[PDB]
């Protein structure tokens, strides 16, 4: 036969994936490729970042300096981790905006401290209490210096200390409210104390609040913590009469990339430039249904669980 | 698709074809025959690999950020922490079913029309010495043996040497 | 030959066309601001139904109270009592009846109520002695008889003792308690005694996790309903294994018991719409809308299931091809 | 239109095609006449039915959220809950104007693309006994009565069976 | 090109034709020529511009707002007011990428069309007196000179009065 | 007797690549720049009504700080602050000093109307060396300095009802002197208080005795606060030591305008958007420059450059 037939056609496979479109909801092509990264590790990858287990402590414990977490002395993190099995074994107290002085240490990424020598004359020093055991003895939160009086009374405190330096320093300071207006006496002698911790642009006065609270550990009493940001140039300056928990020195304030982040999940070694609190996750995908929260090099968190890309023509069989 | 060749003019697609994405399937003087066209497959890949790089290992790098799970209630701050994460995830999702959507739209047109260019492309090389059966199939007018059918594959046939047969043969 | 109908024996005409109509809506495109199509469907929703449906959401209405008047007790709120609400409708001309207060962070207790969506309350037979119970006022009078917030107590001094009171609340229930107090601050110094014998008050309310302590204020201020004197509220949560403590030597405004947090789903609302027996599963401060178009134009603030608000207030999808009518001249 | 069918080479559509999006108009030995093709009027339908149930009765459930109207001044906390609000609803206007202009761009396409796979589909079936006039007419060159034209109109126009009288008044 | 005449079987752009976007170059009795077409260049121009209309300067009025750098650290509420930012920006960065890349795939798309429209637009006209030889240019069977060409190009060919003289040549040797 | 006729597409010297949704780099004959990443170097004030702080913050133009008192009755759309801008008064400190920068900043207005607040048994108008207007002791201009008369200062009991159609803005201070001798001597009355309340709101304050760090020979400080008050309501004030007194209200407006932060010129010029670097021209639908802006402005977008291409691909020989 002198003709011939040329046809023309395309490939397809036994089975396709189906796939989204702008008119059809469903649709085979022949292959696809999934965008959304849906499962984790399960650990939490130690190695393209420096992550910090916090085991027993918060960050917040970890820089007061709380008997039992002075092992993070002058440690430093991209990433802190908090477990849910934490606690506080040191003298009960509370922080106004505690939020925001926990975000602002773990962003510094930092808890270097430096002592200073400050001048508390007229006064007796270094405070500690049962509830707060050292080792084996009556402590207190390390970086805090607990002044009472010096037996005949408790004069007008009025110390200063200039910042010398050209970053911020970070001063943590506190007020002791007593359980009962005898024991105001017996420890701060005047009928009511006062803390006016001041620089030369901002001022903080907090006034102590004599009355029993709840029972924690043995103590009725509680301490109040505050905080205070001095800048180059600048001079510290605390006036008390009263109820002083002095600071000992300062932190250093970077400017940082670091964070802080509950989880419960095992830290171990792997490749990973991505965290959550379920653990690591591959970046390869542009987004992920895991977890919202992270830290890293990280796809975008949607809700979705599955989006199949169409790496293929319309898949028609025979 | 758009160009209503795939899933179209032609009926189905070769399981049998595992050489290439396009190609050919002829009958002649020496019997049947398959052959895979590199060119129209390569073009089609080359575009679907293109996608691929602007939305794979594409990813931003974020540090400390806002509390997105909280113990206490609180009130108007948690609030707004909430809902200024909660407008983020649905702005993301919505970013994210629209761009597959499109994509896989616009991937099954440009697949469509690969197949059309090279349907096209071999109906000028023929001219006048066949006819569009349907189906995508041509009719070649002459005897045209595996030689003829590569030159056709290759881009060289020459039309002019088998006018005279194939159009005697279309009209008489 | 001319009007001949048909074709010459041995050929025919076979053409191709679409159709077209007389009136075509115009659209948006990529390339075109305004291009004329067979038919098209509105994406945005901007009329409203005039009322708010409340067979789907449970609406109540406040009427002349505000949530917050509510859960305090000023008498003529007494009917919301043992209320709970999916959404609640503040009205306009809404107004406060009782002791003139004021709730520091007001907005932060609203919202937090509002979202538990119930005001189911628990009374506590706290143990007061030294001090006289359930003071009142001619600024919140219920019936002719002067009175006070129905979840307040007011104590003063009995005889010449105003004592150091000390009470606890063991939380040993399974949800999170909440409290609510105040302190009073009077006019002047003459009744600061009068009242609460010492000369200066605090009161401390605390948990084994935080505390709060305030002090009265002293001083005039505007007369609301014949009342120089002032209240304000404060609130506390107690957690189950968790323990409430009040210390107070004067001035304070005690609770009455707790009010039971759930986790909600439910909101607050300022509306002056009329609420009705219909359908819609979406609620604005307008009135209702239906929820069809993904987007609208009506009210960016909405409870429910509802369309996303745009600024735009109609969008076109095209649900038919280019329209090219076939009379250039009609 | 991309295709350049609709408003195109198709000077215009027929108001009196009432019962089809699509179709035929002839001009045989016996009439006059119209008629609409179901298929691919069916096909631009169920396409723009596919667009109409990703965007129809599609929403999300949102409870409470953040107050976005304010009785006093307050600084800081509001331009913020302010900004949020401001900021989100400007994303979504954008989102809306961006997801119409290209639907209707593409809805204006695909049928433009529908009407052109009908007149190719046509072409392919009369194969050597018609001509393209131009316009979307073809001129057959052979007797086609009413029942001819539906056998074109029902997809069993057997052209072979035309084919030499048909070349015959093409050429002669 | 989805079409593939532009960047396909059209071989290459005539950088010689400085006066329309699309057009014609012709070999007949008379010389050579070539002419733009107009209508088919103001297609495209008038959808491109439509476009840039579209985008540019469609710009919002925004007056007071947050603040966006500090001095002083704070914590909760400064990290929202950055974080908040932060979102947006990374938003809008996204539209615009997007937004580019689907017009320009458009843009390209669109262009290419024209082409192929104007070359089955000249492939209607001539009918049975020409073949298409590839490379997008036609042989025309009959003697046509510039005026014959200007009526192709005018879209008022009448291919009646060559066809006898066309059929003649294509079916012969 | 034949002919050819070819079909074709002009094509440029030089194109310009765009990306695409399959092309990272694609030629084009021509394409136009979306992103605007140059400013022209100074702020233009022909467009706006630019108003250059020079020396003074917002806050201390409301206050009157001497220095400041040329910005009295003044108004803008944008106040602009520059990072040289000293305080120059008596030492203080604003609790949530970004809430009242933003108010007024907004409300674009220093209008202020002084009120006949009636103080008996004070002494009105006092100043410090801190704080020179002229040679002479002064103090904020918009405030009013209290101390005692003869041997004694009363519990003052003052109101001002608002009869307005607007809300007024009342800023007011407490005194905190440096120790318990100058407490009893300017006030005599051992612990100072303020109460500042409405019928809706109050707020009390406590100073706090105690010196803090030399300011311009002052080892005092004052802190500032503000009470709005609302058309039918009634502000009264209530002290009985170191009040900082007002003088009168200022009048807030919901308005357009604004406050920013930057060192750039400000010269004749005409542009309607604004940011720290200096204006920016608007044709282009997005910028690069600053995220901080005021105006008719592109969007901030992290990209420097997206080119969007006006021509077809570019297929040379
Ligand atoms: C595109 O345009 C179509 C053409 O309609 C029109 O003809 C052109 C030439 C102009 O003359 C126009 O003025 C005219 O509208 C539209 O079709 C028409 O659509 C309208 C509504 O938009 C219909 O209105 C309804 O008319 C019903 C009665 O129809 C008959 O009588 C009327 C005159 O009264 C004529 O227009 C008609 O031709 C018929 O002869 C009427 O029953 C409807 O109201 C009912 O409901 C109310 C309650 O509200 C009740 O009280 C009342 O008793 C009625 O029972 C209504 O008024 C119109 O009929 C319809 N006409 C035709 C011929 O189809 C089409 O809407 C439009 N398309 C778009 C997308 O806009
Ligand atoms: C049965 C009885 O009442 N016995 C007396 C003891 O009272 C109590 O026992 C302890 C365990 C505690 O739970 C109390 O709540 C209980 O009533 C009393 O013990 C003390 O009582 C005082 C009263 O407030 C303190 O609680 C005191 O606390 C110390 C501590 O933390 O160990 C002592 C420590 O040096 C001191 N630190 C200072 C001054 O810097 C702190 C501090 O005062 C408080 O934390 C402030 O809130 O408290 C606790 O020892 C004993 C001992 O009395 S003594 O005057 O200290 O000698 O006396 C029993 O009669
Ligand atoms: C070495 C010594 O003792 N010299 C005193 C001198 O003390 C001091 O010098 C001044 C400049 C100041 O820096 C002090 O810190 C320094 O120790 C006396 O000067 C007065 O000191 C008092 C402090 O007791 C005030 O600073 C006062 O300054 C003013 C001021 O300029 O702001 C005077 C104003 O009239 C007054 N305004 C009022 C009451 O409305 C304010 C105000 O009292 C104060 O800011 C509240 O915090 O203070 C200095 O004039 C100097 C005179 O003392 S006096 O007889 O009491 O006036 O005597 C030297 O021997
Ligand atoms: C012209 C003249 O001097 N008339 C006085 C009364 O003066 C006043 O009139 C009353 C209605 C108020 O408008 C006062 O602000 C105004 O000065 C005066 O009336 C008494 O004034 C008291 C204030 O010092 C109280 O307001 C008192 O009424 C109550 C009240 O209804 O709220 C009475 C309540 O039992 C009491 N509740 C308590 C202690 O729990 C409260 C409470 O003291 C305040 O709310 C605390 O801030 O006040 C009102 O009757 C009387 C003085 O009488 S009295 O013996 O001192 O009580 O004398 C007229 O000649
Ligand atoms: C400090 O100053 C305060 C205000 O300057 C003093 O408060 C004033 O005290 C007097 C005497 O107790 C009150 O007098 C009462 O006024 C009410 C108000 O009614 C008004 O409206 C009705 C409308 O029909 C009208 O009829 C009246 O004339 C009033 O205009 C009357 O109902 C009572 O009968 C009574 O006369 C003032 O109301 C009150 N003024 C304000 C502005 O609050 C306060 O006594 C001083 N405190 C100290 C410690 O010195
Ligand atoms: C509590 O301690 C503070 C901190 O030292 C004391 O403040 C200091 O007061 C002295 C004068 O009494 C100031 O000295 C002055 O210094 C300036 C420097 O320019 C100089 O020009 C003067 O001649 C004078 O010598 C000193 O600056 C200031 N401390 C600062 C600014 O840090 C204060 O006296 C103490 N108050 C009490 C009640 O104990
Ligand atoms: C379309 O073109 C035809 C062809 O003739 C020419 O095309 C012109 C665009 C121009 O290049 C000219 O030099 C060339 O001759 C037009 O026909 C011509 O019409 C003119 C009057 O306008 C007459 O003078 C000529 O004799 C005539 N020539 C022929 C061979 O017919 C035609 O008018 C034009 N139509 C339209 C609508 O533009
Ligand atoms: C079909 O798509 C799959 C993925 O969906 C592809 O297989 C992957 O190929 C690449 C090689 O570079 C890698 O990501 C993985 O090794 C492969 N498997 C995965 C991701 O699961 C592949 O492109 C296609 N396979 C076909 C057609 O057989
Ligand atoms: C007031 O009462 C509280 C409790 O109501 C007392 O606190 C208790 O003190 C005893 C020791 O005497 C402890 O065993 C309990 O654990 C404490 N209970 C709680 C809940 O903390 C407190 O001692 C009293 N304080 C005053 C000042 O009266
Ligand atoms: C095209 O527009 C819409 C659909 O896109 C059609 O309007 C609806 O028609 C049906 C009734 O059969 C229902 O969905 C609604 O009742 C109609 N819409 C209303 C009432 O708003 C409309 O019929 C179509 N128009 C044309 C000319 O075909
Ligand atoms: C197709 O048509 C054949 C005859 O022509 C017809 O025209 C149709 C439009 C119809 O309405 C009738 O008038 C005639 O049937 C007929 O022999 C075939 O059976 C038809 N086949 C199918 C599948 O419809
Ligand atoms: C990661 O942490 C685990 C905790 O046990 C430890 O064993 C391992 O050494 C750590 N890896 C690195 C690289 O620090
Ligand atoms: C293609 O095939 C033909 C015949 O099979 C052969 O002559 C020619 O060399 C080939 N051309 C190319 C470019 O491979
Ligand atoms: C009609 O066709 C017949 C042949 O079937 C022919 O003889 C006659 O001349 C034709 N007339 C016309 C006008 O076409
Ligand atoms: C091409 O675009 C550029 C930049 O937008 C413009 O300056 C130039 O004049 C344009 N050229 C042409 C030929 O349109
Ligand atoms: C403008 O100002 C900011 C703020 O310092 C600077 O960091 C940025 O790089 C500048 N942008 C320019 C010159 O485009």
């Amino acid at each position: 036969n002198n003709t011939a037939t040329l046809c023309l056609g395309h490939h397809a496979v036994a089975n396709g994936t189906l796939v989204k479109t702008i008119t059809d909801d469903q649709i085979e092509v022949t292959n696809a490729t999934e965008l959304v990264q849906s499962i984790s590790i399960g650990k939490i990858c130690n190695n393209s970042y420096r992550v910090l287990d916090g085991r027993n402590c918060t960050l917040i414990d970890a820089m007061l300096g709380d008997p039992h977490c002075d092992d993070f002395q002058y440690e430093n993190w991209d990433l802190f981790i908090e477990r849910s099995s934490a606690f506080s074994n040191c003298y009960p107290y509370d922080i106004p905006d505690y939020a925001s002085l926990r975000s602002i240490v773990a962003s510094s990424g930092t808890l270097e401290f430096t002592a200073e020598g400050f001048t508390w004359t007229g006064v007796t020093q270094n405070g500690g209490s049962g509830a707060c055991k050292r080792g084996s003895a009556d402590s207190f939160f390390s970086r805090l210096n607990w002044l009472t009086k010096s037996g005949n009374s408790y004069p007008i405190l009025n110390v200063t200390m200039p910042n010398n330096k050209n970053f911020d320093k970070l001063y943590i300071w506190g007020i002791h409210h007593p359980s009962s207006n005898k024991e105001q006496t017996k420890l701060y002698i005047q009928e009511s104390g006062r803390v006016t911790v001041s620089t030369e642009r901002s001022q903080q006065t907090v006034i102590p609040n004599i009355g029993s609270r709840p029972w924690v550990r043995g103590q009725s009493g509680r301490i109040s913590i505050y905080w205070t940001i001095v800048k180059p140039g600048d001079i510290l300056m605390i006036n008390s009469n009263g109820n002083l928990v002095a600071p000992r020195g300062y932190f250093k304030l970077r400017t940082g990339k670091s964070s802080v982040m509950r989880s419960d999940a095992l830290i171990d070694t792997c490749v990973s430039e991505c965290i959550t609190p379920n653990g690591s996750i591959p970046n390869d995908k542009p987004f992920q249904n895991v977890n919202k929260i992270t830290y890293g090099k990280c796809p975008k968190y949607i809700r979705q669980n599955t989006l199949k890309l169409a790496t293929g023509m319309r898949n028609v069989p025979e | 698709g758009i160009f209503g060749a795939i899933a179209g003019f032609i009926e189905n697609g070769w399981e049998g074809m595992v050489d290439g994405w396009y190609g050919f399937r002829y009958q002649n003087s020496e019997g049947t025959g398959q052959a895979a066209d590199l060119k129209s497959t390569q073009a089609a890949i080359d575009q679907i690999n293109g996608k691929l790089n602007r939305v794979i290992e594409r990813t931003n790098e974020k540090f400390h950020q806002i509390e997105k799970e909280f113990s206490e209630v609180e009130g108007r701050i948690q609030d707004l922490e909430k809902y200024v994460e909660d407008t983020k995830i649905d702005l993301w999702s919505y970013n994210a079913e629209l761009l597959v959507a499109l994509e896989n739209q616009h991937t099954i047109d440009l697949t469509d029309a690969e197949m059309n260019k090279l349907f096209e492309k071999t109906r000028r090389q023929l001219r006048e010495n066949a006819e569009d059966m349907g189906g995508g199939c041509f009719k070649i007018y002459h005897k045209c043996d595996n030689a003829c059918i590569g030159s056709i594959r290759n881009g060289t046939y020459d039309h002019y040497i088998y006018r005279d047969e194939a159009l005697n043969n279309r009209f008489q």
